[PDB]
């Protein structure tokens, strides 16, 4: 709904970046600060949140706090309202699933960074 | 009717349900929001671990009740 | 000069939003040490019981599980005479996305769904399997005797 | 017969947070049609000029680019006599994450960095290549004449 | 010193910089926040497409100035 945080250290977006850490996601769409996830994966190869086996994982770029799709401009609640998902590309850029689908019909480059190209994220 | 689920982080989500929904059906709605597969979810209410096959009605779970989510666990 | 931030927040929240049937309060002498009381689950032989536990947050928390022990005697296949709990989330199946609150709820779950097929207290589990109704009435009597007015 | 939600929010925000040197306002009778004025970039031959543009949001926006034309005459290798703009973000390099605001900032960028090696106005580009200093002073004179007091 | 960048979405971010930072150095900071590679970023100020090799000082970009981000573009 609002501001993102890491379920392991419990730091919010501000505290995470304050000392050089990134916001990351797993393939299964679960979100952490980079260092908490680094240190869990030394200990076991399972997602802290959903216990899926995790091999790979990547940075996501959501700065501020309150997530929205840059293409339609709907915020978190309006997106789910109608059964769309929040989705990240491998390059860590976020869209609603409908807009990324439609955008990929025409281009198959990321709208945000143009990297040639994903999965749901749960926030 | 609405019930609430206190998810793993402490955040509370609101689910639209019917007294006839099974605990499995409730888990499915939680999966959509949380990305946690049903096989890993346990739902706690009044201290007990709710069983998948049974309905909200069977457990007397009325509107505005709050279920508590934990991960799959096992006594050994 | 302190606790990980996790422990501070987690502790403020426990006390901010209590969970019905669970009381957990840090010791004045040690912010890693929690005095706990859990209600027996409803519709279990433990119902109406108030069970004291201790909970300790070790140095590697939350990468390692809280250490947790019953202080109240309890008749359960996965808790022994010395109040130790054999439970996978306290060991091999810990996750750092679990917390005090959900550890304690999981202990209540365990009271609600005992596992006598893979036990800690062998003689208790043998009773539970071969004469469950009797094992259940024993748990109820031990609940009265040890876990009321305590 | 109402606008996509994108156009409504984007329009509110555009007007909410104006950008220095860029004015863009929807026509009262046509929410897809934008009256634009852009300042010439600083340290360009266009500096001090105020350049009128029109911008149109076509039916597939934002999956298709805004249609954009100069209304003020300008001397530039990538803009023609009829004010049309050959610019990759208005065609093949469009992205739906680009917006009115950033399309207009990209046009300014294009004025600040002309590309006579891949031109729209062939004569203009030929001047730009073979006698750049002169082509620059022509752009400055056209800026005075057409893009001041207008 | 602080400067602001109006990113693609319209949201403003705040960067800590020095008058001697190159535009390349500023792009590296934006990459950290926005995930956009330097090669795709263009930074606009006073209508000018800033050049990578030049510094903030050279462009007279003083504290509290706002740069505007667009994607790589090309006249044709
Ligand atoms: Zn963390
Ligand atoms: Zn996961
Ligand atoms: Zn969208
Ligand atoms: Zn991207």
């Amino acid at each position: 709904s609002g501001t993102v945080s890491c379920p392991i250290c419990m730091d919010g977006y501000s505290e995470i970046v304050q000392n050089g850490r990134l916001i990351v996601s797993t393939e299964c769409g679960h979100v952490f600060c980079s260092q908490c996830l680094r240190d869990s994966l030394k200990n076991a190869n399972t997602c802290p949140t959903c216990r899926k086996k995790i091999n790979r994982y990547h940075p996501i770029y959501i700065g501020s706090g309150t997530v929205s799709c840059p293409i339609c401009m709907d915020g978190y609640s309006e997106i789910v309202q109608n059964g769309r998902l929040i989705v990240s590309t491998e390059c860590g850029h976020v869209f609603c699933s409908q807009c990324l689908r439609d955008s990929l019909k025409n281009a198959n480059t990321c709208p945000t960074c143009r990297k040639k190209i994903y999965h749901p994220i749960y926030i | 009717m609405q019930i609430f689920v206190k998810t793993l982080t402490g955040k509370t989500i609101t689910l639209e349900v019917e007294p006839s929904d099974t605990i499995e059906n409730v888990k499915a709605k939680i999966q959509d929001k949380e990305g946690i597969p049903p096989d890993q979810q346990r739902l706690i209410f009044a201290g007990k671990q709710l069983e998948d096959g049974r309905t909200l009605s069977d457990y007397n779970i009325q509107k505005e009740s709050t279920l508590h989510l934990v991960l799959r666990l096992r006594g050994g | 000069a302190g606790l990980p931030r996790r422990i501070i927040k987690e502790t403020q929240r426990l006390l901010a939003e209590p969970v019905p049937g669970i009381k957990a309060e840090p010791d004045e002498s040690n912010a890693r040490y929690f005095h706990v009381v859990i209600a027996g689950p409803q519709d279990s032989p433990f119902e109406g019981g108030t069970f004291k536990l201790e909970l300790f947050l070790p140095e590697e928390y939350p990468m390692a599980a809280p250490k947790v022990r019953f202080m109240t005697k309890i008749y359960h296949p996965n808790v022994d005479k010395l109040g130790r709990i054999k439970l996978d989330i306290l060991a091999d199946k810990w996750s750092p996305a679990l917390q005090i609150r959900t550890v304690l709820l999981s202990i209540q779950a365990l009271l609600s769904a005992p596992n006598p097929d893979d036990p800690l207290a062998n003689d208790v589990a043998e009773q539970w399997k071969t004469n469950e109704a009797q094992a259940i009435e024993t748990a109820r009597a031990w609940t009265r005797l040890y876990a009321m007015n305590n």
